[PDB]
RNA sequence: AGCGGCGAGCGAAAUUGGACUAGCCCUUAAGCUUUACACACGUUAGACGAACGGUCUGGAAAGGCCGACGAUACAGGGUGAUAGUCCCGUAGUUGACGAUGUGUGUUCAGUGAAAUCGAGUAGGGCGGGACACGUGAUAUCCUGUCUGAAUAUGGGGGGACCAUCCUCCAAGGCUAAAUACUACUGACUGACCGAUAGUGAACCAGUACCGUGAGGGAAAGGCGAAAAGAACCCCUGUGAGGGGAGUGAAAUAGAACCUGAAACCGUGUACGUACAAGCAGUAGGAGCAGGCUGUCCUGUGACUGCGUACCUUUUGUAUAAUGGGUCAGCGACUUAUAUUCAGUGGCAAGGUUAACCAUCUAGGGGAGCCGUAGGGAAACCGAGUCUUAACUGGGCGUU
RNA sequence: ACUCCGAAUACCAGUAAGUACUAUCCGGGAGACACACGGCGGGUGCUAACGUCCGUCGUGGAGAGGGAAACAACCCAGAC
RNA sequence: UUGACUGCGAGAAUGACAAUUCGAGCAGGUGCGAAAGCAGGUCAUAGUGAUCCGGUGGUUCUGAAUGGAAGGGCCAUCGC
C-alpha cells in the first residue's frame, strides 16, 4: 500500500514550529531554521543547567564577602571559621541571611571569629 | 537463479568431513633443485585453514 | 479468537531498515561505511577475489577427476534395508523403496544400524561387518 | 474423550483430535498461511525503464546550473517511475501437512473446551428456505454458526447463502480461519468422525 | 557431467515424475478445406423478479427508538446522511422471427501428393557454423568449396579409432492435443492508485507547446441535495468590484466556488525598542499589560552571565570548504530466485513432497532433496580408510 | 654499520596472594586499511617546518566539563 | 665411497594465506669406521617463480554397449 506523508509530516513540523515561538524571523516560521534554532536551545538549556549551579553560588559567595566584610571578616576566613565552629550552613543560606536578617549573619561572623 | 559454482574452486577444493581438502602448490614443475623432503612433505592433501574456508564456501554454495 | 492470536515469543523480528535516521542506528550511511566500492550500489566484490593477488582458487591445483561409476552408485546403511518390504534385498525393491533413486546402478551396503529381519541380499556388494550383520540376523548374501 | 451428542448418546472421539492442547504459536502461523492464501498479490508500479518518455538527457552534464540529470523519468522526477515498482506477487506460504492437521486439532479441542463445538445428531433442512434454517438455528438458540455436515444438501447450501454469519460447511471444506472466525460450529455425528480422519 | 585466456563465465544427458496423446500415406492414406443436406447444440434485443410502518434528530433519514416483514434475492449501485424491504438490480424463472456459431453425421469438390520408398545422396578433403562442448583425443549435425559410395549379401548410429554385439533404415511426404500470446469484446477480482498518485492523458491529450524533421511532449478533477447560479435596490463607466435584498442547512458553499495547511503579505491590540556591537538563543531577571486571586497563569522582556548555524567531507571546519532563497508535496537498501547462519514452530532417525491431479488453502501425488559414514584422485574399501614394501607410524573419520 | 665491558627497562617462563568476566576456541554481522598533535627513542631534514618516515605511550579522531585570553591533539578530568 | 638415499616422521620454528624452516626417531636398502658412531648434500644464512596449458617416463586408477584404445587421474620429471 501507499502511504501518503502529509499529516504526519505536518505534525513534526508544527511541533518544531511550536518550541520556536519567539525567536527571530526566520527561527519562529521557517522548519529548516527553526529546527536548528530549538536544537541549540535544547543544548544551551543542557550546558546551562550545570552552570546555573555555577552562577548562583558564585553569587552567593560575593554576597557573604560582601557581608562578612561589613562584619570585618574576609569570605575565605569566614567559611574556615564557621568550619572550625563546626556550623554547616549551605552558602545559599547565609547569603540569604546576609541579605534578610543582617543581626543573624553578625552573630555567625562573631561565632565565626572566635573559632579562628 | 540457482547459485552456480565456481568450477575452479570445484576443480581445487574437495569437501569432506574434516573439511575443504586441497592439492599443495608448488608440487608441478622444477622440482629437481627442491629437496625430497619438502616434495615428499607437499605429496599429501591438506585441509584448507580456517581463514582461507569462508570465500571458499561462498564460491562453493553446493558443497 | 481471530483478534486473540499471536506469534510465539521470538518467532517474528522486524527487518532492518537503512536509511530512516539518527536514531534507528542505520541512518545515512545505511551500515556501508564511508565512501569505497563496497558502499556503491551494485558494489559486491566477487567472493574469491583478493584485491588482484592469484586468488587462493587459482594459486593452488586443480586435482583428482570424476569416476563415471561414482555418478551412479549408492552406500546403504543396513538400517535403511528395514525400509526394504519383501526378504529380497535387490536394486529394485531398493528403488521401490525409494532408498536408491532410479538411476543407481551399483550399491554397497554398510554397517550402519542394525537389521532386525532375515534379508537375501542379491546383486549389491556388503562389507564384512555389514554381512556379518545380515548373516546374523538369519539373512543370506547371495551373488 | 466423549462429546454430548443431542438427540442421540455421547459420541466417543480421540483425545488427539478433541483433547489436544492449544498450541498457539501453531495455529497462529497456519491462521496467517490461510490469509496469505487468500491474497491475489495483483498490482504493478511502472519504473523509470516502463514509465513513457524519458530517453532524452533533459540537459548537458555541465554548464546549464542545474543538478545532472540522465532523464525525466527518474524517481527523484514527478511523474518519474517508482524506484522499486510492484510487480505482481505470489504471497501463498507452504504449511507442512502435519503443521496443517496440528492446527486443525488443537482448534478443534479449544472449540470443545469453550463449548463452541456443538454436535447433533442430524441437521437437515426440509425446503431451501432461509426462513426454515434461521429457526432450526433459534432452536439450537445459535444466530452465528458454521455448520458441518458430512455432505452439503442443495436445500441447506440454498438456505444458508443469504444469512450472514451463517455458513454451510462440508467436512472436506472446514478452513483452520472459518472454525475460529464463526462463534459456534455446529457439527453433524457423522461429520465428527469424518473429520477425526480427516485429521489423522 | 562437461565446456572455459580451465579466467569471467557457460551448462547437458542418461534416467525419472507429470500434462497430452495418434498416427497416416507415396498401388495415393489419415487429416484438412469446401459443398449442401439434415439434425442436434449454443449465442445474439430481452421479460418477470420478494419484503417497512410509526416515531425522534435533522435542511434532508437510508441514522436513532419501537415494532414488523422478505431472503435459492444481505452481489453491487443509486436516492437530500449510513437502505435486505424507496429505486435500479440481485437469486431464481423465462425469451430469438431472423441471423450467427459449434458439433455430429450424410454428401460433394478439392487438397494432402513429393508419386512409386528416396545419389550428386551418405561419406570424404578444405573453410566455417550448430550442438552445454571455445577443435580439443572430439563423436553427431548443417554446408560455401572440391569430391563422392554401398545400395539388406547393404547402410546409419552407439562421443577419437578398431573388433564384437545391440539398435535403427537417411537421402519423399501429411498429422490433432497438451504449448505461446492478447491490441480487441464481456464478466468478475484486488492487504493495486486515488489527481505531484494511477496511464503521458480522470478534464475535448498524443492535445497545447517545442522542433525543418524523425521526434519530444505537458498543465489542467471537486459550488450545492437541487441552480434554488443571486429578481429588485444602491455605489460605479448602462464597467470591474462590491453592499443590501433574496436563495440555500450553509454564501469566509457565490461560480477567482468542498476542506482550505505552510511559506509569504496585511490591519488591530499588549509589551519592548533610537549610547547600542557579533549564530539572535539560553540561565537568570526588573518593569509593564491581560487574566485569575500574588512564594499564581499568560504575553512582552530593560539588564546580567554564557554562547562562532546545520549538513557534508575530513587529521582537523565558526570557517572565507560543500549544499540549501523559503514552504508544501514527492524523492533513496527493493523484488524474485538460490546458498548460508539464527530465532520460532511442526515432526523426528527421520523430515519433506515438486510438477500435476483435485469435489482446488483439504486430500491425493514419493519423482526427488536433506539427514542417516567416512576415507581415497579413483577403482574400491568401509567404522574405518588413505599413505607405504610395511608402518613404531602419520592424515582424515568413528563416538 | 667498533667492543675488553655493560645497565635500567622490556620480553619469555615458573611459583604465589589479592583484584577483575579475563584469556582462549567455534560461528553470524561489520567497519577500517587518508590519520593528527603531544611526550619519549631515533632516521631524514638545518637535532628547520603545524616537515617527513619508524618505535612506543597519551589525547584527538569518536570526548563534553574546568584551566591554558581566544586555542581538535597541552594540563586537570571522562558528561545516565 | 654415493646418505646430494626411498618411504615416513614425535615435536617445533615461521608466516593473512600460498608457501618457508629445523627435526629426534621408525622401516627399507647403503657408505665410511676395529668400534662407539657418523651420513636424508655442502659452516649457516642468497642462488629464485604460483596456477593454467602442454611434453616425457611410470602406474594401470579411470575411460560413455562390451573388449581394447584415445583421453583423463595418480607418481616422477621438464617447459617462464
Amino acid at each position: 500500500p501507499r502511504v501518503k506523508r502529509g499529516v504526519q509530516a505536518r505534525a513534526r513540523h508544527k511541533k518544531v514550529l511550536k518550541q520556536a515561538k519567539g525567536y527571530y524571523g526566520a527561527r519562529s516560521r521557517v522548519y529548516r531554521v527553526a529546527f536548528q534554532a530549538v536544537t541549540k536551545a535544547g543544548q544551551y538549556a543542557y550546558r546551562d543547567r550545570r552552570a546555573k549551579k555555577r552562577q548562583f553560588r558564585q553569587l552567593w559567595i560575593a554576597r557573604i564577602n560582601a557581608a562578612s566584610r561589613q562584619n570585618g571578616l574576609s569570605y575565605s576566613r569566614f567559611i574556615n571559621g564557621l568550619k572550625k565552629a563546626s556550623i554547616e550552613i549551605d552558602r545559599k543560606i547565609l547569603a540569604d541571611i546576609a541579605v534578610f536578617d543582617k543581626a543573624a549573619f553578625a552573630v555567625l561572623v562573631e561565632k565565626a571569629k572566635a573559632a579562628l | 537463479p540457482k547459485m552456480k559454482t565456481n568450477k575452479g574452486a570445484a576443480k581445487r577444493f574437495k569437501k569432506t568431513a574434516g573439511g575443504i581438502k586441497y592439492k599443495h602448490a608448488t608440487k608441478r614443475h622444477i622440482l629437481t633443485k627442491r629437496t625430497t623432503k619438502n616434495k615428499r612433505q607437499l605429496r599429501p592433501n591438506a585441509i584448507l585453514p580456517k581463514c582461507e574456508v569462508a570465500a571458499v564456501i561462498r564460491m562453493l554454495p553446493y558443497a | 479468537r481471530l483478534n486473540t492470536l499471536a506469534p510465539a515469543a521470538g518467532a517474528k523480528t522486524s527487518a532492518k531498515r537503512v536509511g530512516r535516521g539518527i536514531g534507528s542506528g542505520l541512518g545515512k550511511t545505511g551500515g556501508r561505511g564511508h565512501k569505497g566500492q563496497k558502499s556503491r550500489s551494485g558494489g559486491s566484490v566477487r567472493p574469491g577475489f583478493e584485491g588482484g593477488q592469484m586468488p587462493l582458487k587459482q594459486r593452488l591445483p586443480k586435482f583428482g577427476f570424476t569416476s563415471r561409476k561414482s555418478l551412479v552408485s549408492a552406500e546403504v546403511r543396513l538400517a535403511e534395508l528395514a525400509k526394504v518390504s519383501g526378504d529380497v534385498v535387490d536394486l529394485n525393491s531398493l528403488k521401490a523403496a525409494n532408498i536408491i533413486t532410479k538411476n543407481i546402478e551399483f550399491v554397497k551396503v554398510v554397517l550402519s544400524g542394525e537389521i532386525n529381519k532375515a534379508v537375501t541380499v542379491k546383486g549389491l556388494r556388503v562389507t564384512k561387518g555389514a554381512k556379518a550383520a545380515i548373516e546374523a540376523a538369519g539373512g543370506k548374501i547371495e551373488e | 474423550m466423549e462429546l454430548m451428542v443431542k438427540g442421540a448418546d455421547a459420541l466417543t472421539v480421540s483425545e488427539t483430535t478433541f483433547g489436544r492442547e492449544f498450541n498457539e504459536a501453531l495455529v497462529h502461523q497456519v491462521v496467517v498461511a490461510y490469509a496469505a492464501g487468500a491474497r491475489q498479490g495483483t498490482r504493478a508500479q511502472k519504473t523509470r525503464s516502463e514509465v513513457s518518455g524519458g530517453g532524452a538527457k533533459p540537459w548537458r552534464q555541465k554548464g546549464t546550473g542545474r543538478a545532472r540529470a540522465g532523464t525525466i523519468r527518474s524517481p527523484i522526477w514527478r511523474s518519474g517511475g517508482v524506484t522499486f515498482a510492484a510487480k505482481p506477487q505470489d504471497h501463498s506460504q507452504k504449511v507442512n501437512k502435519k503443521m496443517y492437521r496440528g492446527a486443525m486439532k488443537s482448534i478443534l479441542s479449544e472449540l470443545v473446551r469453550q463449548e463452541r463445538l456443538i454436535v447433533v445428531d442430524n441437521f437437515s433442512v426440509e425446503a431451501p428456505k432461509t426462513k426454515e434454517l434461521v429457526a432450526k438455528l433459534k432452536e439450537l438458540e445459535l444466530t452465528d454458526a458454521l455448520i458441518v455436515t458430512s455432505e452439503v444438501d442443495e436445500n441447506l447450501f440454498l438456505a444458508a447463502r443469504n444469512l450472514y454469519k451463517v455458513d454451510a460447511r462440508d467436512v472436506a471444506g472446514i478452513d483452520p480461519v472459518s472454525l475460529i472466525a464463526f462463534d459456534k460450529v455446529v457439527m453433524t455425528a457423522e461429520a465428527v468422525k469424518q473429520v477425526e480422519e480427516m485429521l489423522a
